[PDB]
């Protein structure tokens, strides 16, 4: 993932 | 018994002239619907496309697709037309944003990421690419907007990168409660139902008929006569008249010539530039004089 | 005023070909060139209607 | 390397007419013998419109970032080629897309990208004494240039530097327009002598390019050059003089125009229908005399 | 290259 | 009733495969008020959508 | 009756605005508040033909 979730363009990933 | 007037008198046309530009390559069909990278929604990237025979058929050996819409234009007459301000827009989307790539469309793409024009001429192609955008595990390298204060224009893009205010209080440029990257990214798995699977999204847009025009479909054109009432075919303009040698000048931008009844009267033959009057063939007032038909 | 009234109004009937009527264009060829019959059809009513 | 210029003097803005100027070609249809009636966005007649210059005595240097509303006229009046260009854009730093559209006298530059403007942009031509040769020597409009989707270069060329004097004489005008992802200009040339003021008269502006550069657009802001020599001692925000040259910004809104083709094409008369009764009743009339 | 004006030259790919 | 239909908020987690308008364009939905809302919900097999 | 010819022909003409002329309303604001500017297009036609 380019980003951890919640965080960057990963913010919808429960 | 008496006279009666009939109608004018009519001259049919006698062949069919065909008069295309000087065109020999191919349009970039494979640079267009074969290409290797393909643009995200929000930054989605306009090729232009000039001097060139747009001969689709040549798709028909690779490419199957899931959608074809054209507004402006008749698909069935693409391939007699000439085309102005050619261009080709592409990106990837998900398979249930397809339907927003229409004029008056809603949603979050129609709204934040590509709008297309209420008066738009061209044509909408879409196709299924899940074997070339999806990977085990996901691929997230494309991205659409999903936050903006307000919705785009036509045609604009917006590749900003602002963190968006969703509450009251500032972001000041950092992330956080009620702040959000305005950028987010797809989820593109294999095993994603169809309308979360990638689907690559080709606009093209055109001018048609009022202009000089590069690209032209695959008609062959046939000698120019003059002195004859002839149909012809002009650039993809249709018509029928007498074809002669024209004094008028035209500005290097200008094609067509137009009337007071805005009819086109003068023409640029592409290959050879040189004007030409338009005049129909069909003139003059015809009566017949009779006694009666019980008579003679 | 006799001879002009019948001028003006043979001239404003060529003028008029130039209304669209609601039609996409106010000319048959550019019409034809680029719909199918049943569009076509369609602009066409409108301009004979007009 | 941004250069904030100082050593000017304040004045207040001042004000000319626009007579009939501004008219340009609205499509690419050629007629003769007839008075055509059309809508679009037209800098209306006897408008009001802002007065710019570039003088050295007072000293006038003006590049302000002025508004783009709904679409721009713009002309110039030079001799010694100062105007080069302009920007546009909506905050015209790195946050948004900007236009740069710009003479470094060579080529014309065309470039839609994240620009950090300058505050004070300005491009420079050096005088030497001993060769006696104007030369391009600065360019110090923008600090940075990312993330971008459309460039041009156009064709090299030749053009004078020289800082001459004496009465204007090329009138240089355009029409700028922002419709649906182009940017259209418009543009006319015509040579001219006179002193102070825009020349009134009327000449069509044809079409000169149509740029699909899909940006928003609501300020914008005209490129100069200056000329640096030894006359102009000091550091490099003072040590500088500005060649003599003017500019004028109009403003189009929607209009109907009843123009005049005459018989070889060319638009040589215009009516703004909404300028008054008298040219409502030429517009409805389609004659440009009244009984 | 000597135009008839710089101005024509945006046009001049 | 007595509510803001602001269905923005639908971005984020929605993804409608169908959505068709009839009264009204989809892009004049912002701006109106609307008299007699009632919400019909049910489920069907995918071919039946049409 | 010279007087009451021409105060009825202009009172008919008044109320002959309700008219829908085969369009979905009569108001054009009714139109345009509800509409996207091209079916706007197609129903305004219609009202500024009848
Ligand atoms: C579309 O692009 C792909 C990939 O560039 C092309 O696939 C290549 O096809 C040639 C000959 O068929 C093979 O020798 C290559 O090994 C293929 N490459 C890959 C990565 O599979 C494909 O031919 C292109 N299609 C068109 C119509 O141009
Ligand atoms: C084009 O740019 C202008 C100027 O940046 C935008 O206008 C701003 O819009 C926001 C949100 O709608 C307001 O908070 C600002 O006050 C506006 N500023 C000005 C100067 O008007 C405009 O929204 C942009 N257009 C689009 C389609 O995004
Ligand atoms: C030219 O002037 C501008 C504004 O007068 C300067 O911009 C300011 O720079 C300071 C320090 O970097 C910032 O704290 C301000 O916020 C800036 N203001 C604006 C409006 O941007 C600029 O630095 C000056 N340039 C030079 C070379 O001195
Ligand atoms: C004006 O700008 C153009 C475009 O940026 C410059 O042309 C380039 O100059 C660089 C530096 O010499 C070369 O490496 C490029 O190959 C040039 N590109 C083209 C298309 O010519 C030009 O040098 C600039 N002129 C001045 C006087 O600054
Ligand atoms: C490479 C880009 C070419 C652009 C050409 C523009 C002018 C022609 C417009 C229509 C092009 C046809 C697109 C493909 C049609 C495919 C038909 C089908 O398989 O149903
Ligand atoms: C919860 C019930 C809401 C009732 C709203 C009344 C009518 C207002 C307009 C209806 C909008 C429905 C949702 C539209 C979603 C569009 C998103 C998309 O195109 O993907
Ligand atoms: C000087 C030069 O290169 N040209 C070619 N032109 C192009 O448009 C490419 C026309 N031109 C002008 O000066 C406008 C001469
Ligand atoms: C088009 O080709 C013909 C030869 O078939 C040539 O005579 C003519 O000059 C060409 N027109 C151009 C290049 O505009
Ligand atoms: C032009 O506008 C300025 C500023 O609004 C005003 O002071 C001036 O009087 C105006 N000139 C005319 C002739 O209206
Ligand atoms: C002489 O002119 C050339 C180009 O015209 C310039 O590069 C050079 O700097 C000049 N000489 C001096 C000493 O400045
Ligand atoms: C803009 O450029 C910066 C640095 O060049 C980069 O970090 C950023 O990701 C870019 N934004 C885009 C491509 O949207
Ligand atoms: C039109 O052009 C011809 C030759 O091209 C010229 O003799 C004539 O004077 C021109 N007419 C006008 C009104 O400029
Ligand atoms: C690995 C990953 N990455 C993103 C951006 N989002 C999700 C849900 N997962």
């Amino acid at each position: 993932c380019p980003y951890v979730a919640g965080r960057x363009t990963c913010l919808x990933c429960a | 018994k008496g006279i009666y007037q009939t109608s004018n008198f009519r001259v049919q046309p006698t062949e069919s002239i065909v008069r295309f530009p000087n065109i020999t390559n191919l349009c970039p069909f494979g640079e267009v619907f074969n290409a290797t990278r393909f643009a995200s929604v929000y930054a989605w990237n306009r090729k232009r496309i000039s001097n060139c025979v747009a001969d689709y058929s040549v798709l028909y050996n690779s490419a199957s697709f899931s959608t074809f819409k054209c507004y402006g234009v008749s698909p069935t007459k693409l391939n007699d037309l000439c085309f102005t301000n050619v261009y080709a827009d592409s990106f990837v989307i998900r398979g249930d944003e397809v339907r927003q790539i229409a004029p008056g469309q809603t949603g979050k793409i129609a709204d934040y990421n590509y709008k297309l024009p209420d008066d738009f001429t061209g044509c909408v192609i879409a196709w299924n690419s899940n074997n070339l955008d999806s990977k085990v595990g996901g691929n997230y390298n494309y991205l659409y907007r999903l936050f903006r204060k307000s919705n785009l224009k036509p045609f604009e893009r917006d590749i900003s990168t602002e963190i968006y205010q969703a509450g009251s209080t500032p972001c000041n440029g950092v992330e956080g409660f009620n702040c959000y990257f305005p950028l987010q990214s797809y989820g593109f798995q294999p095993t994603n139902g169809v309308g979360y699977q990638p689907y690559r999204v080709v606009v093209l847009s055109f001018e048609l008929l009022h202009a000089p025009a590069t690209v032209c479909g695959p008609k062959k054109s046939t000698n120019l006569v003059k002195n004859k009432c002839v149909n012809f075919n002009f650039n993809g303009l249709t018509g029928t008249g007498v074809l002669t040698e024209s004094n008028k000048k035209f500005l290097p931008f200008q094609q067509f010539g137009r009337d007071i009844a805005d009819t086109t009267d003068a023409v640029r033959d592409p290959q050879t530039l040189e004007i030409l009057d338009i005049t129909p063939c069909s003139f003059g007032g015809v009566s017949v004089i009779t006694p009666g038909t019980n008579t003679s | 005023d006799v001879v002009n009234q019948n001028a003006q109004a043979l001239n404003t009937l060529v003028k008029q070909l130039s209304s669209n009527f609601g039609a996409i264009s106010s000319v048959l060829n550019d019409i034809l060139s680029r719909l199918d019959p049943p569009e076509a059809e369609v602009q066409i009513d409108r301009l004979i209607t007009g | 390397q941004c250069v904030n210029l100082t050593t000017r003097t304040q004045l207040p803005p001042a004000y000319t007419n626009s007579f009939t100027r501004g008219v340009y070609y609205p499509d690419k249809v050629f007629r003769s013998s007839v008075l055509h009636s059309t809508q679009d966005l037209f800098l209306p007649f006897f408008s009001n419109v802002t007065w710019f210059h570039a003088i050295h005595v007072t000293k006038r240097f003006d590049n302000p970032v002025l508004p783009f509303n709904d679409g721009v006229y713009f002309a110039s009046t030079e001799k010694s080629n100062i105007i080069r260009g302009w920007i546009f854009g909506t905050t015209l730093d790195s946050k948004t897309q900007s236009l740069l559209i710009v003479n470094n006298a060579t080529n014309v530059v065309i470039k839609v990208c994240e620009f950090q403007f300058c505050n004070d942009p300005f491009l420079g031509v050096y005088y030497h004494k001993n060769n006696k040769s104007w030369m391009e020597s600065e360019f110090r409009v923008y600090s940075s240039a990312n993330n971008c989707t459309f460039e041009y270069v156009s064709q090299p060329f030749l053009m004078d530097l020289e800082g001459k004097q004496g009465n204007f004489k090329n009138l240089r005008e355009f029409v700028f327009k922002n419709i649906d992802g182009y940017f259209k200009i418009y543009s006319k040339h015509t040579p001219i002598n006179l002193v102070r003021d825009l020349p009134q008269g009327f000449s069509a502006l044809e079409p000169l390019v149509d740029l699909p550069i899909g940006i928003n657009i609501t300020r914008f802001q005209t490129l100069l050059a200056l000329h640096r020599s030894y006359l102009t001692p000091g550091d490099s925000s003072s040590g500088w003089t500005a060649g003599a040259a003017a500019y004028y910004v109009g403003y189009l809104q929607p209009r109907t125009f009843l123009l005049k083709y005459n018989e070889n094409g060319t638009i040589t008369d215009a009516v703004d229908c909404a300028l008054d009764p008298l040219s409502e009743t030429k517009c409805t009339l389609k004659s440009f005399t009244v009984e | 290259c000597i135009p008839l004006d710089w101005t024509c030259m945006i046009a001049c790919a």
